[PDB]
Formats: structure tokens, sequence, C-alpha cells
């Protein structure tokens, strides 16, 4: 939200100094000349500005601090002294700071400096090579630094590695002249025996490794995984290792990053790996919710390849219909909250199906009409207003 | 072969080289069965015909010959459609060429190629000729490069010594023409002469290059007339091969004791005869100067004693099983330059990028499993361009 909006206009400015935000058409001195706009995207980038603090200095400093301020507070807050001491109650920034770095010893300015003072985004490009010979990875971070709402960043910045051998994160000093940034690669050995590959958390899976090239042993990159500075990311990977980030991964805006990517791959593959994401409970809800759409949007794009039956439908009638009759749907009992969420979703994704003559097919229209004539609400505890409300939509 | 030299010609040469005297006839002979009879038929017509009589003109069965004899004939433009009248030049020479208008030798021209297949080998005693010389080092089966010590053989020229006298023969003068055309001198003129054999200054040292090779000479210190030896115009074996992979070669001149010493170990050597072994390490040292067994089978073959022609196949079928597994015994190392990209993103966008090297002929090897292509150095700024060209389309 803050990238689009500070990308769009010009950008937010917390604690600005008195105009200091002029390429922006109203005047930032008071909240009641503010845009609605601005004045819900300075709530989000303070929140967000404030983890990023808590990443520079970790959480129980973070609520000391917080502490600190409401103790304060309370002890000026029975005190009858008419403001000698009722001003302990007024936070400013130079005193969040100084309780800041009472707390830590660390001092926050130059992160201050950069996120609050200065009102600017960066906006990173991505790609790598393998050094087969080295065993390197080399990698090239640009940033776009002309645009109307970006700045430059000059600090360190993380990046995460799944190698065969596991996840591997690197810290990485992106100065201004800086462009490729040489890491080192580890073994290729779970390759020659079948052994399972560990993952980001302490967990290992099998892989199917033959769509992974032979001579890389390293399946997916992801620029600053923590999202610890307020940026944007565009990074390119190769599509099996988008597929591999989506299936394997263990986070969840990796998921989502990987569907958003991969729908610049309609290979069939791609198609594999979102349809095996949307099968599979254990999955976060809302990233198979994510998935709906984007396979609607590959199947949409290969079309004149398309070999069976319309996309998602199939599965429709796997999860959520009776097993002796696969056009009646079953009955509605949304106790699970999952399968709920993506039953009502997956016909909203289902619709966006496009033939080759570019109307959608009567297939999918048929079943949603037979979604809607077969709906029987009479059993489950919870009401039917939201689905039937989406078999509209 | 002859109809592959004159087919890779040009109209504007071939209708030049269609002299008068002999080449109307010698290009002629070379039409292998039906094509005669048709040039004899339409040698007296000056009306252009329908194709669709020529196509006719041959019955169902055995049709293949009609179609590959008028695309030889087409390839060498003796007629043209002009809507199938022959070229009026080919059809006036022609027409002049149908009623219009030794045991010595043959020993010479034998000397003569032995003592330069003598030459071509490592033989200490053998005839000096700087021209003829400089011609083999440039003709691809010599090099040099040192003037002072005499040129080795290259493995090509291990593959020409083992070629059959004909086959040699005409390899030879085929570079030689092709070399001729380098040096500059005139390709029409010097053929010419080839065809008018069998029936100026470039023709003056073109003779005498000939006479070097053996196959002309003057008997009369280098006069205008010529006696072409049999050679000009285009043998029992000795070799008895056994079981044992012992050879007995009833051999006298010493070229044949040292082709065949090129591939097998020498033992004895008696007046009228010589015995060898061919043993592993002599098969593959020649294997490694470059022939492969084709060549030492069919050598062996075709210089086999009339004592083994009874028995079928005349080369024992352990001998030849032999030589074959110990050359196959042995593969090599290749050279080539090239660049590798990666990171190719779609897949269906990559199959797009190896049509752009295999057109330009800079494409070496593919691989659409990894994403992975090799381009040479040589086009790599051609084909960073249509990359970027892609990539700017998206």
């Amino acid at each position: 939200k803050i990238v689009a909006y500070e990308l769009k206009t010009g950008g937010v400015l917390l604690h600005p100094i008195f105009n200091p935000a002029s390429h922006l058409h109203f005047s930032i001195k008071h909240p009641h000349t503010l845009s609605w706009e601005y004045y819900s995207m300075f709530q989000c980038k303070a929140h967000l500005v404030m983890r990023l603090i808590e990443n520079r200095i970790s959480m129980e400093f973070m609520l000391q601090v917080f502490n600190k301020l409401l103790s304060l507070a309370s002890t000026a807050s029975s005190q009858k002294f008419q403001s000698h001491m009722w001003s302990q109650m007024l936070v400013s920034t130079s005193g969040f700071l100084k309780s800041i770095s009472n707390v830590s010893g660390k001092d926050i300015q130059p992160l201050i400096k950069q996120w609050v003072d200065q009102s600017g985004v960066v906006k990173f490009y991505g790609s790598f090579a393998f050094n087969r010979k080295r065993n390197v990875l080399e990698l090239e971070i640009k940033q776009d630094y002309t645009s109307p709402g970006t700045q430059k960043y000059v600090g360190p910045l993380k990046v995460t590695v799944q190698e065969l051998d596991g996840s591997f994160n690197h810290t990485l000093q992106i100065e201004e002249n800086s462009l490729k940034h040489d890491i080192p690669c580890h073994s290729k050995s779970r390759r020659n025996k079948k052994k399972k590959i560990p993952l980001m958390n302490g967990e290992e899976v099998d892989m199917d490794l033959s769509a992974m090239d032979a001579d890389s042993p390293l399946l997916w990159i992801r620029i600053d995984p923590d999202m610890s500075v307020l940026r944007k990311v565009e990074f390119e990977q190769a599509d099996f290792m988008w597929q591999y980030q989506l299936r394997y991964e263990r986070d969840v805006v990796a998921q989502q990053e990987s569907i958003l990517a991969l729908e610049k791959f309609p290979t069939p593959a791609s198609r594999l790996a979102l349809t095996d994401i949307l099968e599979q409970e254990q999955c976060f809800y809302r990233v198979r919710m994510s998935a709906c759409f984007c396979l609607a949007k590959i199947a949409n794009s290969m079309v004149s390849t398309w070999t069976g039956p319309p996309a998602m439908k199939s599965l429709f009638t796997r999860m959520f219909c009776c097993k002796s009759c696969p056009n009646i749907v079953k009955t509605n009992n949304f106790m699970s909250f999952q399968s709920y969420f993506l039953q009502k979703t997956m016909p909203v994704a289902m619709a966006l199906l496009r033939d080759v003559h570019n109307l959608c097919p009567k297939e999918v229209l048929t079943f949603i009409l037979d979604l809607i004539k077969y709906n029987d609400n009479r059993k489950n505890k919870f009401s039917d207003n939201y689905y039937r409300a989406e078999m509209i939509d | 072969n002859l109809q592959e030299f004159l087919g890779g010609l040009s109209p504007g040469v071939l209708d030049r080289l269609y002299g008068h005297p002999a080449t109307c006839l010698a290009v002629f002979r070379e039409l292998p069965s039906l094509a005669k009879n048709w040039v004899m038929r339409m040698l007296f017509l000056e009306q252009p015909l329908p194709q669709a009589a020529v196509a006719l003109w041959v019955k169902k069965e055995f049709s293949k010959a009609q179609e590959e004899s008028t695309g030889l004939l087409s390839g060498l433009r003796i007629w043209h459609t002009q809507l199938l009248i022959l070229n009026p030049i080919f059809r006036q020479n022609l027409r002049i060429a149908l009623l219009g208008g030794v045991p010595s030798l043959d020993k010479y021209a034998e000397e003569r190629w032995e003592v330069v297949l003598h030459f071509m080998v490592g033989s200490p005693s053998a005839a000096v000729s700087q021209d003829l010389a400089q011609l083999l080092s440039q003709a691809g089966l010599m090099k040099s490069t040192e003037p002072g010590e005499p040129p080795c053989i290259t493995s090509a020229g291990f593959q020409f010594l083992l070629l059959d006298t004909p086959a040699q023969l005409w390899y030879f003068m085929l570079q030689y023409l092709q070399t001729a055309q380098s040096r500059g001198m005139d390709l029409v003129e010097i053929l010419s002469f080839l065809f008018q054999l069998s029936f100026s200054d470039s023709l003056l040292n073109f003779l005498q290059h000939l006479r070097e090779f053996g196959l002309v000479f003057q008997r009369k210190r280098k006069s205008r007339r010529y006696y072409p030896t049999r050679l000009a115009i285009n043998q029992p074996g000795f070799i008895v091969v056994e079981t044992n992979y012992r050879l007995y070669a009833y051999t006298e001149s010493e070229l044949q004791i040292a082709l065949i010493a090129l591939f097998s170990e020498m033992l004895y050597r008696f007046p009228n005869m010589v015995v060898a072994q061919v043993t592993r390490e002599s098969v593959q040292q020649a294997i490694a100067s470059g022939i492969t067994a084709q060549q030492i089978i069919h050598f062996l073959r075709t210089r086999a004693h009339p004592v083994m022609l009874k028995q079928t196949p005349v080369l024992p079928p352990t001998i030849t099983d032999q030589i074959r597994l110990w050359e196959l015994e042995r593969d090599r190392l290749r050279f080539t330059e090239g660049v590798l990209y990666n990171q190719f993103l779609s897949q269906v966008d990559f199959e797009l990028l190896l049509a752009h090297a295999r057109e330009l002929g800079v494409l070496v090897f593919e691989n659409s499993a990894k994403r992975l292509m090799v381009v040479t150095p040589a086009g790599h700024s051609d084909v960073k361009r249509f990359w970027k060209r892609q990539k700017h389309s998206s």
C-alpha cells in the first residue's frame, strides 16, 4: 500500500520540520489540511517504521521503551501541580529517541534520518548469475533512485539463498557505486544421494529436482526476506525457482510473491505448482485464495493448449461436492473457516476463464448456476450471506 | 566427381567452358543414361517445346530417372525453358562435334607417380622440385612451417596416401584446379585441356605441372606436341593376409613396403617378398596419425594376392574385425570457441532465441531443459542485440 502510494504521488513525510514537502498539493503543517488518503498512509508508514525500529532494537527493549513512557505518564497523571509535571504525559520525537537510547545504548539516528526525515521508499532490481568455475553466486542489485517517489539506500541488505545444502543468509553492503555482489555457494551432494533438503525452519522435505539445473545448487533467492526496509523488489529468477519457492517455502510472503511472479510464466509446470498449492491444506489459506486467481490468469493465457476440463472445476468437485454426485454441491457446513473461504473464492476466480472466442465457457457458467440452485443452508450454524454474495460476484 | 565439379559452377563460366573442340562431348559422356538421348533429339530443333511433353515422354515406371536427369541437366543449364530448347551456343558446338565444323608411356607415368609418393612419404631419396613441394603443401595434405626443414605429412596426407591411384590422382587434380583459381590461373582454359586429353603462359605452366605429375611426356625436349599417358585420360594384388595378423607382400618397389609399414610392423624383407605383422602398436599408430580402419581394409583388399581371392570374403573376418575394434578403442577430444548465457526466465521465450543463433550459424549446442545456449564470440554482437530487442518487446 505505501510503496504504491509513494510511487504514485511524492511521498509521506513523517516528522516534518517547520514547506518541507512541496511535491504535493496540500500543506502538511496541520492535520486539517491533509488529504484523507495521506492521513491513512501516514498512520500506515508510522507503524511500519516502528516495526523497523523493533528490527534494529529488539522487541523486549521496545516494550521497555513503551513501558517507560507509560510509567512517566502515570506518575505525571496523579500530581496536582498545574503542568509542572503534567507535560510528562506528552511525548516528543527527541524524548522518544532519548528513552530508546536510555534503555538500549544504541541510537537509531541513521534509521530515523533515512525513513522518517527523508520521505521515500526504495526500488530494487535484482538479477543473478551462477559462476560454476569458482562456485559463486554473482548478484546484481541496482536501484531506481530517479523516480519521483524514490530514494537511495546505502545500508546493509539481507539476502536468503536456498541451495541444496540448506537455507543460508548473507548480508550485502550496497554502497552507491556497488553493482555486483559475489556470495559463496555450497555443495550439491544432496543430488548425488537422495537426501532431504533442509528448509528455512528446522524441517526438511523431499523435492523433485528434475526441473533444477544440473550445474547450480541454488534453488531460490530472496532479496530482503524480512521486509527490513521500505522496498519494492523486482527479482529475476528462473520459473522453476519460482515454482520451488511456491511449493517448499516456509514463509507466506515468499509464497505470495512467487504466485505474483508465476503469472509471467504460463508453462504447465507452473499450473502444476499452483494446483498443488490449491489442493494442499497446511498451506496458509490466503495463499490458496491467491493461487485461484493466478491459476485463472494462467489458464486464460494457455488456451489452445489446455487439455482437460476448465481450471479448478475438477478440484472444486473433488473438495466441496458429493462423492456420488459431481455436479451437486454438498450442503453447506461452514465450520472449518478455511475451506469456507476457499469455497467462496474459487468460483469467483473460475468465472474469469475465457474461451478462444473471448467468451466465458458455458461449462463454468452452468457450474456456477448449479452452485446457486443446489445451495442448502438449513444445517450449518453460520449464515450464508457472504457465500451467496460471492456467488453473485 | 567431375559431375560435382561441373555442377559447382555459374552459368557465365559454364557457357564459356562449353568450348567447341571437346567440352560439349566430355560433358555429354557424363550424361549417365537418358539425357544423352534427349540431347541428341533436340540437337536439331530451333523451336522450344513444352515441358509437359518431356514430363510424359517417360513411362510411369522408372520415372525417377527422368526427374534426376532433368534436374542434373537443368543444373548444367544445357537448355532454358524460354516460356526447353538447348542453349544456342551448346547446340552449335555439339553440331560441330557431331559431323560438323604407349608401353613406355604407362611405365613413365607409374614411375613418376611412384617418386611423387616417395617424396610425399618420408623417403630420404626422392625427386626434388620446389614448385611441386609448395603445391602439395598448399593442397592441404602437407604442412612445412619451416622452409629449412623438409615438410612433414599432415593427417589428411596419410588418408590421401592410402587411397587407390585413380581416386588419389583425381582428388589431387581437383585440388590442383581449386588452387589454380586461387593462384590466378584461369580455370576454364586448364579445364578444357583435361577434356581434350580424353579424345599461352598458363597453358605451358599447367602442362609442365601435368608432366611433373607424370600424366604427359613431350619426349622431344619440351616440344609443342605431347603424348598423354594412360593416367592422362582419367592390376593384380600382392599382399597375402594370414589369420594371425601376418602379411606376406610380394613387393619390390619401396613405396608398397613403406605403405604397409605405415600400419604394420615389418619383420623380414626378402628380395621378392616382405613379412610384416599387424599389431595394436602399428594400427593405433596409424589411427592416431589420422587413418581410419576403412582405408586400411580397402588398401589390403585392393592389394589382395590372387591366392586369397578364392576364399569369400577375401580378407579374413578376424583380421577385419580386429582392425575395426582397434580403431573403435579410441575416441578423441574436440576444439571450438563459445559463450554461454543463463537465467532465461520463460520457457516459450527460450525457444525463440534458439532460432536466432541457428540461422546465423553461431549456435553450437542447445539445452531446452536448463535453458543453456552456447554462442561463439564471432557473432556475440548480434545475439545480444536480438535478446535486448526481445526484452524490449516483452
